[PDB]
């Protein structure tokens, strides 16, 4: 009728105090407490709790006995024995989820919650900072990864108006390395000022310190770290302006072991409140199984919660661990903490004097930056762009119009089969109609690939993805490119892309019957029939989605031909009876070029396209930019400019 | 009303969509009416159903378009509906 | 199986990110006909505010009936599923080894006609390949 | 309410050979787009041995829920449907009168939103109608 519970404390006062409010809250039928110290071996712990605690048939112990050399204190495999007889644990030692997982440790809890609603805090915080564009990274481990993880589950949570929370970029590091300079000329090509990441204190100070190399940790940047990476030595490293934080009242064994004491009371009366209220058995040896009311008495741990304790109301969280916890905010006052205050659930305490941020930074400042200079790839769409090789000094040769304008070609740069070019076409004409809605410069690449980029399962992997310069738009790796092209269900399953005002077309062309695919004629065109498109084309994917498409894509995957170009080589060769391609594109050779006669028929007309990925200010700016584009002449001067092209 | 006013000319000539020129364009009694030219783009645009500003189901409805285009029997019913008369 | 179209099912418990991670995962890049309906992992520690069985029950047109969760609580739900009867004939189960537990344990709450996949219990001979595994050691 | 397939459902109890009677016969020689899935009829005295109430349960794809029984019973299977859970957001609930009883009784049991019809409780007096009806006797 009485507890008897061994524990292992970390001094003196912490066993006789925890005895001393024991029998307070004992009386608040009756309890007393029992503790050890900290056991320098391991097996010294560990039998240690074979004995001090299980001869006690000890009720529970709320445990951090470390030297405070962090350590995520070795108790693990101790909480597991208490596992063993699945008596009740809860962790002490440390602020990490390390502590927290019930597979690795089943009973535990955390006077120092888990950092993962720390960073979390921040998200919230952050929408107290109404900060959108947030970037990430943080170096290899479980800890920091999962982190990261529940850090994304905080984004995740906004899945179901005006922007939202916006996730800028995930990046990660290795755990224990120097220069991030690779890692820091990505936070360059981060044009969110918002910096979140979690680390200890001199890995925060590589932070700082390469940072401010890359001048990263220069004003201008947001820096969100963690409590490990702010708190400790890193504050000679501190970042200027930066902030740190931690939860309310939690690094005190005496407001918060007392709160030990005190939700320990509530599970005490309440551990005496359930049916079959009891204690478990008490010699380890002699116990070779886990107890049953033992796991029920965690059950009523899952049960266990307290009005106020000595830290006030708190309850158990869903890992149990602790809850509605406050992370007290502290901004930077000359390289020197200035506190804001705590963050609750819904509380959050801003200081009395205005806060710091990195630099002078008023307010949170406006990270997502597009750059003037959106780099661009494509290959030469004979429709618009026709890339001629440049000057001797890379110049292009000065060329009038019909009208006698002495039009501009697309100065560009190209593979070897590395090398800088010009291009003669329409479609950076509409791209001078796009800078010249808003301004945007663009670097010129091209596209060697069988189209701008083909959904696709290589020869390793299966990995089903699109096959060409598509996947460096979502590698973004020419910041804005374009290609005529029309859009696809796997564009879709890409991304938005922008609505061209072009209208396109699809057909194949022959040479100068010849009904559409469905005629038996073309539908079993005979061995005096050949024809094909593009290997890795987007009309790949069209004939490669069809009923009839084995004799038309599979047989004619034989005849397909890998270069567009070459389809109009051995089209002018007419070394096949016809050749699939776009029929806009087609009318722009048979434009330029009669020879070769392409069909009448109607399919899949789209229309041209331009780099589009997610957000863009291009969404709007670009959409009704089109609607501009056909709605003023520039669409009927491209007529002009390209379709009055055609002499025959 | 203009279409028979042009049909006997009662203006010099009707103008309309081109796609009230499409629809007007395969159906008709006998052949007078023509497109402006033979139909040559002016104003190239297209038209949709849309939904509530910002509906949800926005990209879903993308898909629906996907479908559209990712159909055929757009063809289909472009006879269905739209086989036009003059051909 | 040759079921393109498929589903799954989960708890709050762990593995829960771990399963789906994977899963979508595999289900994700390939090239193969691969195709589910979706997954609804929960908390049967409390009581079930819409009792979701009956609700992601119907969502269920998927024969097969993969969750992850412990073989007491499989038993919970996987009884709850009974009194669904969600179960019905022409659906399929597939289990987890774990999930499953011991292969002499047969809960009768759990579904009929189970299927799972483990180390082998009747091929894979504990000294045998154990032996063997001490030479790997080696 | 524009369901050209449909489904209803019954007791044994009385009306049942009526009710389907006269359902299939109105569902039968019309030239209306009338169609419907089945019915199930039974005898909820004695326990169900299949659990039925899920079997037919899962039978239904229409929304309209059209049943035939005691408005007592009729919680025992509208509740048990409840349980079910097919009455789930979506559906449609047809009920008769004399099903539905007293229009004060609201048994929170049977499904909510139920539709039926009857003589006018608010625009059909009793004395009114009834002294027009002795003018008829007349």
């Amino acid at each position: 009728k009485i507890v008897n519970i061994g524990a292992v404390l970390s001094t003196r006062k912490h066993e006789q105090m925890f005895r001393e409010a024991v029998n307070q809250a004992n009386k608040r039928i009756q309890l007393q407490a029992t503790s050890v110290t900290h056991k320098p071996n391991a097996i010294q712990m560990a039998l240690s709790v074979c004995e001090d605690l299980i001869s006690s048939q000890v009720y529970a112990i709320l445990v951090s006995h470390p030297p405070t050399p962090n350590d995520h204190f070795t108790p693990t495999p101790v909480s597991y024995t208490a596992g063993f007889y699945r008596i009740p644990v809860l962790g002490l030692t440390t602020r990490m989820s390390i502590y927290s997982d019930k597979s690795i440790h089943l009973s535990f809890l955390r006077t120092v919650p888990p950092y993962s609603h720390q960073s979390s805090v921040w998200f919230e915080m952050m929408r107290v900072y109404n900060w959108n564009h947030i970037i990430l990274l943080v170096s290899d481990d479980h800890e920091g990864r999962a982190a990261q993880k529940r850090l994304e589950t905080l984004l995740e949570e906004r899945e179901s108006n005006k922007r939202g929370p916006k996730a800028e970029k995930v990046l990660q590091f290795d755990p224990g390395t120097k220069n991030v300079t690779a890692l820091l000329m990505e936070a360059r090509e981060l044009e969110a000022r918002v910096i979140i990441l979690s680390a200890s204190e001199d890995d925060a100070a590589t932070v700082y310190r390469a940072a401010a190399m890359l001048d990263m940790t220069g004003s201008g940047y947001v820096w969100l770290v963690g409590e490990r990476e702010i708190s400790g030595n890193a504050l000679r490293y501190a970042p200027d302006g930066i902030i740190g934080l931690q939860l309310i009242n939690g690094k005190n064994e005496s407001a918060h072991i007392s709160d030990a004491v005190g939700v320990v009371a509530q599970a005490v009366h309440e551990l005496l409140e359930k049916e079959n209220i009891t204690d478990p058995p008490r010699g380890c040896v002699g116990n070779t199984n886990i107890w049953k009311t033992g796991p029920l008495f965690k059950r009523v741990l899952m049960s266990s919660k307290y009005a106020d304790g000595v830290t006030g109301r708190v309850e158990f969280n869903e890992d149990g661990d602790r809850k509605f916890a406050q992370y007290s905010i502290m901004n930077l006052q000359n390289r020197k903490l200035v506190q804001v205050g705590i963050y609750n659930g819904t509380h959050v305490i801003p200081n009395d004097r205005k806060i710091i941020w990195p630099g002078g930074e008023t307010e949170k400042p406006r990270g997502y930056q597009m750059s003037t200079r959106l780099k661009i790839v494509t290959i030469h769409q004979e429709p618009f762009v026709y890339v001629k090789p440049t000057m001797s000094d890379g110049t292009c040769k000065e060329e009038f119009t019909v009208n006698g304008d002495p039009v501009k070609k697309v100065i560009c740069t190209g593979p070897n089969d590395t090398v800088p070019q010009c291009c003669y076409g329409f479609c950076i004409d509409l791209l001078i109609k796009l800078a010249r809605t808003m301004q945007f410069t663009y670097e010129v690449h091209l596209v060697a690939d069988g189209k701008f980029g083909t959904q696709e399962r290589v020869q390793n992997s299966n990995k089903k993805e699109w096959n060409g310069m598509m996947g460096e738009l979502l590698s973004g790796q020419a910041d804005m490119i374009v290609a005529p092209l029309t859009i696809n269900n796997e564009r879709a399953q890409y991304i938005e892309f922008s609505k061209p005002f072009k209208y396109q077309g699809l057909t194949i062309l022959v040479k100068k019957r010849i009904t559409g695919i469905n005629d038996p004629r073309l539908r079993n065109p005979s061995d005096k029939f050949i024809y094909a498109t593009v290997k890795q084309s987007s009309v790949d994917i069209y004939f490669r989605r069809q009923v009839e498409l084995s004799t038309m894509y599979r047989h004619m995957e034989k005849h397909n031909y890998e270069s567009a170009a070459e389809a109009i080589q051995a089209v002018r060769d007419n070394k096949l009876h016809a050749f699939i391609w776009d029929s806009a594109v087609l009318e722009f050779e048979a434009s330029q070029k009669c020879d070769l006669v392409t069909t009448g028929e109607l399919f899949f007309r789209s229309g041209f396209g331009i780099g589009m990925r997610k957000d863009s200010p291009w969404k709007q700016q670009v959409s009704l930019s089109i609607l501009k584009s056909h709605e003023n002449g520039f669409m009927e001067d491209l007529d002009k400019t390209w379709v009055r092209y055609q002499e025959c | 009303d203009a279409l028979l006013s042009l049909k006997t000319g009662k203006l010099d000539a009707f103008i309309y969509d081109a796609a009230v020129l499409n629809y007007m364009a395969g159906r008709d009694e006998g052949c007078k009416l023509v497109t402006i030219g033979s139909g040559k783009v002016f104003a190239s645009t297209g038209y949709g159903i849309a939904i509530q500003k910002d509906s949800g189901w926005k990209r879903q409805v993308d898909l629906a378009i996907l479908q559209l285009f990712g159909d055929g029997e757009m063809e289909e019913l472009e006879a269905l509906w739209l086989t036009g008369i003059c051909h | 199986y040759d079921w393109y179209i498929f589903s799954i099912v989960t708890t709050y418990f762990p593995g829960y990110q771990d399963f789906v991670n994977k899963i979508r995962s595999t289900i994700e890049n390939s090239f193969v006909g691969w195709e589910l309906e979706e997954v609804l992992l929960l908390d049967m520690s409390l009581d079930d505010g819409d009792s979701k069985i009956q609700n992601q029950l119907k969502k269920l047109q998927s024969p097969i009936i993969l969750l992850y969760c412990t073989k007491e609580e499989a038993t919970y739900i996987f009884e709850v599923a009974n009194s669904v009867g969600l179960t019905g004939y022409g659906y399929t189960w597939i289990v987890p080894s774990l999930v499953a537990g011991d292969t002499d344990t047969v809960p009768s709450e759990f579904p009929t006609g189970l299927i799972s996949v483990s180390y082998d219990e009747w091929d894979y001979g504990l000294p045998a390949r154990v032996r063997d595994g001490i030479a790997i050691i080696t």
